[PDB]
């Protein structure tokens, strides 16, 4: 009767009840295995506190499953561990990649049905719960998480598939990035456990400058751009224009050897991909969803380089929820727990007849 | 054509009552037969246009088509089903070729009531039958 969401990331999964406000659990998308062979694997908080004695997995790379037998213990022990439910007694509603190939949402469709015995499942495209999210059934969505990052064009409630632009630029390569320019000025951070601490570093003091040259001009003539932060251990690091260098990384991909244009022009680009006729829905409705997309002045920046490349007197509107960490799962809770939307569900009768490839009929 | 293809006709919108007129198109570009209530005559150069494109890797396809006076908007388009629908709410249009990738169609107006990827498993179906008969 009341439905399941699991929103599962290259980072971190998101998983709770349809009809709540937010993920009753989220936590990290990893496996880990005894380093010598007390339990046979753990998952999520777990593997992450016993790191140590542990070899750690992410079963799911630029937001694609890419090991399914680490994919199935985080699936187990988000029915049973972290949300405490029997899986045969609950639909369960599961999101994906633009453009998962289609041999992957038949081996999730197989894996619910036969493994975890579930009466009904659907699948939908992230993105497109984040518009459904801002209450938009059109516009265009940048989804940008630890990853991955999308330029997703939707009509009415669809993505539109030849206009999907795909960028394997995201948030751990932004950490990444942010730990290779600290060495320039002199600390040092290369281990698993080091880029968390950037991670951290990243998540609390970078923002997107307005002006990239300008901010520039204005940290390295003063130190009103300057923050400190302090390391588990106790040192007192400064850190001034890595704040801002970092995430331009997403808006200038050479910043790490990258050929790609930045995801202003993508977006860009994926306007252009579609019709005309949409286009100034889709320049109205520009939804940000994904932790990536948290820097401050990342909406304002966006909105500044996109009226650049538009037509001069196009309406340009750049939508950031607060909440936006959590957009893709609040759409699929909202989307899970409507009435209208019962008929919708892949059921296990359907299953029982068409086998996996049931999943390309009923969910786009 | 054969009382086989109008017993193809006759079924699907039989089966699909969102089903508000159809058009076959055969393997030479040409109509086979269509329902009384339209014409593609007209459209045939844009329609048989779609039909054949193969796109490189750097060019942009047709995005929009014009039907007997109808503008849809393209939202789907593999070798098997391309989909239009009309922004202003006068319907859709299922175009799947015959046969897959091919010159042949079976092309399905839908009314607006319905979300034109629901008749698609039936329409798809009812082309592969075609294959045969054209
Ligand atoms: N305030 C913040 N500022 C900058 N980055 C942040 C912030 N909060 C979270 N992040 C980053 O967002 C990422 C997690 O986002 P999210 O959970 O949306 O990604 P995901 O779904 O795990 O991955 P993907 O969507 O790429 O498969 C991490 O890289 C994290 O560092
Ligand atoms: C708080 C938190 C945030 C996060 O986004 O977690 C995800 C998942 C995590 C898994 C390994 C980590 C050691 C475990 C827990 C950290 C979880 O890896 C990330 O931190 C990776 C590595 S550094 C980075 O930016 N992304 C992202
Ligand atoms: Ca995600």
């Amino acid at each position: 009767t009341t439905a399941l969401v699991c929103d599962n990331g290259s980072g971190l999964v998101k998983a709770g009840f349809a009809g709540d406000d937010a993920p009753r659990a989220v936590f990290p998308s990893i496996v880990g295995r005894p380093r010598h062979q007390q339990k046979d694997s753990y998952v999520g908080d777990e593997a992450q506190s016993k790191r140590g004695i542990l070899t750690l997995k992410y079963p799911i790379e630029h937001g694609i499953i890419t090991n399914w037998d680490d994919m199935e213990k985080i699936w187990h022990h988000t029915f049973y561990n972290e949300l405490r439910v029997a899986p045969e007694e609950h639909p369960t509603l599961l999101t994906e990649a633009p453009l998962n190939p289609k041999a992957n949402r038949e081996k999730m469709t197989q894996i619910m049905f036969e493994t975890f015995n579930v009466p009904a499942m659907y699948v939908a495209i992230q993105a497109v719960l984040s518009l459904y999210a801002s209450g938009r059934t059109t516009g265009i969505v940048l989804d940008s998480g630890d990853g991955v990052t999308h330029n997703v064009p939707i009509y009415e409630g669809y993505a539109l598939p030849h206009a999907i632009m795909r960028l394997d630029l995201a948030g751990r390569d932004l950490t990444d990035y942010l730990m290779k320019i600290l060495t320039e000025r002199g600390y040092s951070f290369v281990t698993t456990a080091e880029r968390e601490i950037v991670r951290d570093i990243k998540e609390k003091l970078c923002y997107v400058a307005l002006d990239f040259e300008n901010e520039m001009a204005t940290a390295a003539s003063s130190s009103s751009l300057e923050k400190s932060y302090e390391l588990p251990d106790g040192q007192v690091i400064t850190i001034g224009n890595e704040r801002f260098r970092c995430p331009e990384t997403l808006f200038q991909p050479s910043f790490i050897g990258m050929e790609s244009a930045g995801i202003h022009e993508t977006t860009y680009n994926s306007i252009m991909k579609c019709d005309i006729d949409i286009r100034k829905d889709l320049y109205a409705n520009n939804v940000m969803s994904g932790g990536t997309t948290m820097y401050p002045g990342i909406a304002d920046r966006m909105q500044k380089e996109i009226t650049a490349l538009a037509p001069s007197t196009m309406k340009i509107k750049i939508i950031a929820p607060p909440e936006r960490k959590y957009s893709v799962w609040i759409g699929g809770s909202i989307l899970a727990s409507l009435s209208t939307f019962q008929q919708m569900w892949i059921t296990k009768q359907e299953y029982d007849e068409a086998g996996p490839s049931i999943v390309h009929r009923k969910c786009f | 054509m054969s009382e086989k293809i109008e017993g193809i006709i006759d079924d699907l919108l039989n089966v699909e009552e969102n089903a508000d007129a159809i058009a076959i198109i055969g393997k030479d570009g040409q109509i086979v037969t269509q329902t009384e209530n339209w014409n593609v005559s007209n459209d045939l150069e844009i329609i048989n246009e779609l039909l054949n494109e193969k796109l490189a890797l750097g060019e942009k396809g047709i995005t929009s088509l014009s039907i007997q006076g109808i503008k849809y908007m393209i939202v789907e388009n593999t070798e098997e089903r391309k989909i239009g629908t009309n922004i202003t709410g006068k319907g859709h249009v299922l175009i799947c070729p015959i046969p897959i990738g091919g010159p042949g169609a079976l092309i399905a107006y839908v009314n607006p009531r319905a979300g034109p990827r629901d008749l698609l498993f039936n329409v798809q179906e009812y082309a592969k039958k075609l294959i045969n008969l054209i």
